[PDB]
């Protein structure tokens, strides 16, 4: 499911701005 | 609405032209706890000694600002924030600098980041997501009418106040611009295609980002995600979006018009401007004036635990606030 793929991914925490 | 914005603009421009400066100093506050963090310093819960009031103190290390090449953007952040005034924007209460750091002291919004509640609860119902979205719509209407682009919409930058309403914080990438602008900045998940493709862009990037925010609020995950930024950009640019099974037809239609690659077609960017969004079926139940007036009952009110409770915020490691006996970057930050 997309939710499972999201939860198993490395981008579920607070995300940093790029510059 | 036209007369409201006209007076708002006179108010904003007087402050834009002669900014507030040096309105407190570090030894007027006792530092309590870190509320949040970043690459160029941090945000602390502080107590102001003479009033007893709590504030969120953003502390930026001038040397780290220079290293990450954010000088002009930091000057933008502070000049803009001291000038604006809208119910859903956090207020800058004081600002100042010392040999080492820049300081922006805001009202402390104790309900925490929308990001925390969103990840914990999983996703927001459409009515809950639309109540937040409506505040962002009115906020971008206000910012854009001052020729400001916001450029960093995301749940991490939205705080939930004691009434359950949103306060937008973090103006690090906000910029006052009448033409096109070119900086590659923002957060990868939220970048409009025209940013990624390096061609110049304008305020419609904020309306694309409102699409991403609404999707993420209502889905619980963003419309474009991958393990690395580069794979995120490939998805945004291809632009194909898939919607959860539970999304309403009205919501999917709004989202196809915000997450629209074609500028001639993206809502908020047409002849009717913001009213294409306000008048969309998804927003039919929204009373736009009642939201502005904070008369709408909020769908969720964070547990309130007294002045200075930080339990709606994560814990962070705590470090000394070092102030050199030598002034750093004095010229560069003269106007701060
Ligand atoms: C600073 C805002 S303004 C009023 C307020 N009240 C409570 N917590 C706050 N936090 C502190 C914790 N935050 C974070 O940790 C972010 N996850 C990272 C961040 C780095 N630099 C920032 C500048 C402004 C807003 C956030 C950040 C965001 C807001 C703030």
């Amino acid at each position: 499911t997309t939710y499972a793929d999201f939860i198993a991914s490395g981008r579920t925490g607070r995300r940093n701005a790029i510059h | 609405v036209k007369e409201f914005l006209a007076k708002a603009k006179e108010d904003f421009l007087k402050k834009w032209e002669t900014p507030s400066q040096n309105t407190a100093q570090l030894d007027q506050f006792d530092r309590i706890k870190t509320l949040g963090t970043g690459s160029f310093g941090r945000v602390m819960l502080v107590k102001h000694k003479e009033s007893g009031n709590h504030y969120a103190m953003k502390i930026l290390d001038k040397q780290k600002v220079v290293k990450l090449k954010q000088i002009e953007h930091t000057l933008n952040e502070k000049r803009i924030l001291q000038a604006v005034n809208f119910p859903f924007l956090v207020k800058l209460e004081f600002s100042f600098k010392d040999n080492s750091n820049l300081y922006m002291v805001m009202e402390y919004v104790a309900g925490g980041e929308m990001f925390s509640h969103l990840r914990r609860i999983g996703r927001f119902s459409e009515p809950h997501a639309r109540f937040y979205a409506a505040q962002i719509v009115l906020t971008f209407e206000y910012l854009h009418s001052l020729d400001l682009i916001y450029r960093d919409l995301k749940p991490e930058n939205l705080l939930i106040d004691q009434q359950g309403y949103i306060q937008v914080t973090d103006f690090g990438f906000a910029k006052r611009v009448k033409g096109r602008t070119w900086t590659l900045c923002g957060t990868p998940e939220y970048l409009a295609p025209e940013i990624i493709l390096s061609k110049g862009y304008n305020k419609a990037v904020d309306w694309w980002a409102l699409g991403v925010l609404i999707y993420e609020m209502a889905a619980g995950y963003p419309p474009f995600f991958a393990d690395q930024p580069i794979q995120i950009y490939e998805k945004i640019v291809s632009g194909k979006v898939r919607f959860p099974s539970h999304f309403s037809s009205d919501l999917k239609d709004l989202l196809r018009n915000l997450l629209q690659v074609d500028l001639t077609k993206r809502f908020g960017n047409l002849k009717n401007g913001v009213n294409d969004i306000k008048n969309h079926k998804w927003f039919a139940t929204t009373d736009w004036i009642a939201i502005y007036q904070r008369k709408v009952e909020a769908p969720f009110i964070p547990k309130f635990k007294g002045p200075g409770d930080t339990s709606n915020f994560d814990d962070y490691e705590e470090e000394e606030i070092r102030v050199s006996i030598n002034e750093k970057c004095g010229k560069e930050f003269t106007e701060f």
